């Protein structure tokens, strides 16, 4: 199997060649010719698009490793103050602090306005750096630097870098599935991925997704 | 006046419509009013995927218009079978004797979601893959309007009443995904049937209109 | 200083944005801070489009947050309204009474809001059509910057400063638009009006910022 070029992975199986648009030949990675709805046809917006697909894919893997993480380590001994990821926010306004790893001489934050401050700051520095350029890297590629990310020397021998950055794609639009996923079991339940996950395997014929399939309905 | 296509058509705006209707929006295409405001398709591909989206969305939408409102339509003449509205059609899946087709108990009559849930989806992405790409009616043909098979009465050839039909066919279905989303609407503010809203709206048109309902949604905290 | 055209101008990232700006925003145009980084305006007439959009969003949003602002300062200074809150000034039409403009009786009196609503709809559809087409108040003209009857001071001419008055006609409705964003998810998660929450803001701003009302559309119910 060949990720890139005519004959390469197709979303709709051995027979998509009438849904490939023309300008979908398959020179950057995750390419499987899905453009059916034609949002990506002018080629400055389809290189607009697949930066935005990658960093949304990026910050979906950290966000996704970040959803099951602490979820996962409640049940393996340590406890924090809250372990759901969408009630993981609201652990500033309890009384003492947002204690990282539980204990209450880690980080034991009680203000969300200066975290959110000093993240603005550190967030708005990295970005610019990330679009303009910096001290890190001035001019590289926009969405694979290198010399400074990956300082382990794997990007070299493009094959096997391109095999990478196909691979890079594939999980993390895998983890933007999950992302998205994570939103709406986050609204229908109010419980979390991983207190799903024993809702599902504890018994999964009445408590899949159809339990919660009359949660908004009208009046 | 009688004419959907060429330079002069029928227009969104009416006498209103000469400052509008840019270059790439010529009439050559069924349904052209010049209504593109908002400047979504000026790219011609992007023009021909929106044009196939709008005339799938036209499509299904035709079918939902019209499966919305025949379980009202059925309990008008009086035929019970669990529920007639459509948003509330589902859980008749989920009850004492699960969802039936027309109340008769020796129709349909099936219990569980999560299998006719699987037989969809594998028949569904067959058919509409085989809609994109091509399967054993057709396989390189237009992927707007096959025929074929799609037409077996004949009414595809004569392509100028052809042309006339694909006007009709995308004016009825853009009139239904607009008549849908009211339904989608109605069901989220007034929270009953849109027939039910009818009968309502007819017993009562001055005070149980849409106004009625505007203070629903009135954030209080 | 700081101008607003040409190849060096005021950008969006600000002194991180000389690699940042795309090809296609040249700035020719006023409010071009070269933020496009979702490629939504690389076509020129999806660009032009877009631009019309803008500046039509960005005077209605000036419009509507005076409008916001306008009968709560008032209220707060001298005046009995009906309803002076903006998301709750809907429905001063069914306060039994009438709508009282600036709270007197005298005024203009409204209680049918379907007569309200109708001759708004053959208000605005003629002035749109106006806008878009032509009509009394000029008939051919820019599509955005008409003048001649939208410039009785005479505020377009010499150009150049003309030009700046095209910023800083855009630079306050996109400051009006951000604003009327706030004014809704504001009225969606305080339930009070955008004064009474500065207000609010203005008498302990260590809690009555956001993030007391985080934990108010929770997932959980
Ligand atoms: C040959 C069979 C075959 C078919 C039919 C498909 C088709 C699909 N592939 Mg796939 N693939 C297939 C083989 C292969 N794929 C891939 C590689 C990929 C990739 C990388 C991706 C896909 C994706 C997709 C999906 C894109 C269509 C879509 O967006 O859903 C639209 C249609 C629906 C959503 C209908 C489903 C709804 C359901 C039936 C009804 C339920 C309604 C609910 C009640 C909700 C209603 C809400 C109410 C309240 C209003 C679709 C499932 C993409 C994807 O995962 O997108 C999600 C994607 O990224 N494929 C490979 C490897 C080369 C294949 C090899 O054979
Ligand atoms: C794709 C079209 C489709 C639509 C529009 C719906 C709609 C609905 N189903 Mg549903 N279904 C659909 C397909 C299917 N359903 C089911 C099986 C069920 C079951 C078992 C149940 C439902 C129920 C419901 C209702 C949830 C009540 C609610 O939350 O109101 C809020 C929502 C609205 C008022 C409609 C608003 C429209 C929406 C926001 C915009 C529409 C665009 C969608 C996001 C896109 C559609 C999804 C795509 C990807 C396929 C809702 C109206 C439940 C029900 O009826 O009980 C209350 C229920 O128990 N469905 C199957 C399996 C056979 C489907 C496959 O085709
Ligand atoms: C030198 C530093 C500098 C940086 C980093 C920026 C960057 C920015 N400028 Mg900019 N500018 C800068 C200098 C200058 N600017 C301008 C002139 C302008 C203008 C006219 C505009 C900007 C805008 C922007 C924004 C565009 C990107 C965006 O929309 O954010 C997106 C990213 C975020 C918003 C992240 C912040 C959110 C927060 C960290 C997360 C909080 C999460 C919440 C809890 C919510 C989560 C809960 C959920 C569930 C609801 C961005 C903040 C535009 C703007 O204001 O858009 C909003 C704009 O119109 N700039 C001038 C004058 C020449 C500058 C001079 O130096
Ligand atoms: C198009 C702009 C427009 C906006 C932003 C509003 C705003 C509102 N009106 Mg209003 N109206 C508008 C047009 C008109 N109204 C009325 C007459 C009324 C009456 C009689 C009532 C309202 C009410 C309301 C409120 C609904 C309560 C709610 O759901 O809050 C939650 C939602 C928000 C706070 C924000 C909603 C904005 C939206 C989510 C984003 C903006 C999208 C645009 C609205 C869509 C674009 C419209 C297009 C078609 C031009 C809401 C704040 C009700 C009210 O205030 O009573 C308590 C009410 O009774 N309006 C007429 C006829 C004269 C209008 C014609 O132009
Ligand atoms: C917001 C995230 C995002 C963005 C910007 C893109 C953008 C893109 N994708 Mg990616 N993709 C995503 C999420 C995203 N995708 C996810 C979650 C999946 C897994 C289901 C994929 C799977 C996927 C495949 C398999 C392929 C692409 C391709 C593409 C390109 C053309 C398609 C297009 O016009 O998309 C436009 C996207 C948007 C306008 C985003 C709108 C988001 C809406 C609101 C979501 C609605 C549904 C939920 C473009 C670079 C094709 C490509 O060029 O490969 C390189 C291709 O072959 N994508
Ligand atoms: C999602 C469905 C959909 C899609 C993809 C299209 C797509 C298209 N239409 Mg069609 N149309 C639709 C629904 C749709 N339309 C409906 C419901 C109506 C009736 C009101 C029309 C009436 C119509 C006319 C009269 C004409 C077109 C034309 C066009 C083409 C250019 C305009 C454009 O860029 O639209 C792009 C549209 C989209 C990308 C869809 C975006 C959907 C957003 C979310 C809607 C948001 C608005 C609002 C929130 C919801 C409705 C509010 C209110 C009206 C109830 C393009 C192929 C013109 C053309 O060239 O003829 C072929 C033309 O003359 N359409
Ligand atoms: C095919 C179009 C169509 C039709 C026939 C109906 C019919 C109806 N709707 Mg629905 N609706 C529609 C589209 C439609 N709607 C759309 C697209 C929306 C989203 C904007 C809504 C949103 C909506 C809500 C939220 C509610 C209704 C309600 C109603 C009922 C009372 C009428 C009313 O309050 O007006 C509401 C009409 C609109 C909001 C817009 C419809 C625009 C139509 C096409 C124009 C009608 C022209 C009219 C006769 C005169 C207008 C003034 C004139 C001088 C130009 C009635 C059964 C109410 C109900 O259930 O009452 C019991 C109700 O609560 N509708
Ligand atoms: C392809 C195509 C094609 C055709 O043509 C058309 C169409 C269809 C349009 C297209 C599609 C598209 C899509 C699908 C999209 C999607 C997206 C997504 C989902 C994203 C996410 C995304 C997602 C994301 C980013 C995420 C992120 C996350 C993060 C940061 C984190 C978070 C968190 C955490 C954990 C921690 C704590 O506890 C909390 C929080 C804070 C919460
Ligand atoms: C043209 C233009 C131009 C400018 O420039 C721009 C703009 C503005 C953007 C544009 C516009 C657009 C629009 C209007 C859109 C809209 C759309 C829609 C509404 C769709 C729907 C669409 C819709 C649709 C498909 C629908 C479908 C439906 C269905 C299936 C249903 C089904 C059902 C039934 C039967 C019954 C049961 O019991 C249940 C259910 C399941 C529920
Ligand atoms: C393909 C072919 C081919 C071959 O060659 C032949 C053949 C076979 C013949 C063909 C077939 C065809 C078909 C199937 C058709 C169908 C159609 C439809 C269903 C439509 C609907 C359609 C539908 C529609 C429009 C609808 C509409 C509606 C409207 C306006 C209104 C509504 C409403 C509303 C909103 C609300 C309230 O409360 C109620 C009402 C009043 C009710
Ligand atoms: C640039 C860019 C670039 C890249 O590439 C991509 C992206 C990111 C997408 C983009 C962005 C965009 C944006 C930012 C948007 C936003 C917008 C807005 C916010 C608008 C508003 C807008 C807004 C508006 C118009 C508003 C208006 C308003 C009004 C009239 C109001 C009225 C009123 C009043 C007085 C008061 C009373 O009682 C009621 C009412 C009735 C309520």
């Amino acid at each position: 199997i060949e990720f890139y070029g005519p004959n390469r992975a197709k979303w709709l199986g051995p027979y998509s060649e009438n849904a490939t648009p023309a300008y979908l030949t398959g020179e950057f990675p995750g390419d499987y010719g899905w453009d059916t709805a034609g949002l990506s046809a002018d080629p400055e917006t389809f290189k607009r698009y697949r930066e935005l697909e990658l960093i949304h894919a990026r910050w979906a893997m950290l966000g996704a490793l970040g959803c099951i993480t602490p979820e996962l380590l409640a049940k393996s001994g340590t406890q924090f103050g809250e372990a759901v990821w969408f009630k993981a926010g609201a652990q500033i306004f309890s009384e003492g602090g947002l204690d990282y790893l539980g204990n209450p001489s880690l980080v034991h934050a009680q203000n969300i306005v200066a975290t959110l401050a000093v993240q603005v700051i550190l967030m708005g520095l990295v970005e610019g750096y990330r679009v303009n350029g910096g001290p890190a890297g001035e001019g590289l590629d926009p969405l694979y630097p290198g010399e400074s990310f990956d300082p382990l020397g794997l990007a070299d021998d493009p094959d096997t870098f391109a095999e990478l950055k196909v691979k890079e794609i594939k999980n993390g639009r895998l983890a933007m599935f999950s992302m998205f996923g994570f939103f709406v079991q986050a609204i229908v339940t109010g419980k979390g991925p991983i207190q799903n996950l024993d809702d599902h395997l504890s018994n999964p014929t009445v408590n899949n997704a159809f339990a919660f399939a009359t949660k908004f309905t009208p009046s | 006046a009688i004419e959907w296509y060429g330079p002069d058509r029928p227009k969104f705006l009416g006498p209103f419509s000469e400052g509008d209707t840019p270059a790439y929006l010529t009439g050559e295409f069924p349904g052209d009013y010049g209504w593109d405001t908002a400047g979504l398709s000026a790219d011609p591909e992007t023009f021909k995927r929106y044009r196939e989206l709008e005339l799938i969305h036209a499509r299904w939408a035709m079918l939902g218009a019209l499966g919305c409102i025949t379980p009202e339509l059925l309990a008008k003449n009086g035929i019970p079978f669990g529920e007639a509205v459509w948003f509330k059609a589902g859980a008749q899946i989920f009850a004492e004797g699960g969802l039936n087709y027309l109340g008769n108990e020796n129709l349909i009559h099936a219990q569980s979601i999560i299998a006719t849930l699987a037989f969809q989806v594998v028949v569904m992405g067959l058919a509409e893959a085989y809609r994109a790409n091509g399967g054993p009616l057709g396989e390189g043909l237009d992927p707007l309007h096959p025929g074929g098979a799609f037409d077996p009465l004949g009414l595809a050839d004569d392509p100028d009443t052809f042309a006339e039909l694909k006007v009709k066919e995308i004016k009825n279905g853009r009139l239904a995904m607009f008549s849908m989303f009211g339904f989608f609407v109605q069901a989220i503010v007034t929270g009953k049937g849109p027939i039910q809203n009818l009968d309502d709206h007819l017993a009562n048109p001055t005070a149980v209109n849409a106004f009625a309902y505007a203070t629903k949604f009135t954030p209080s905290a």
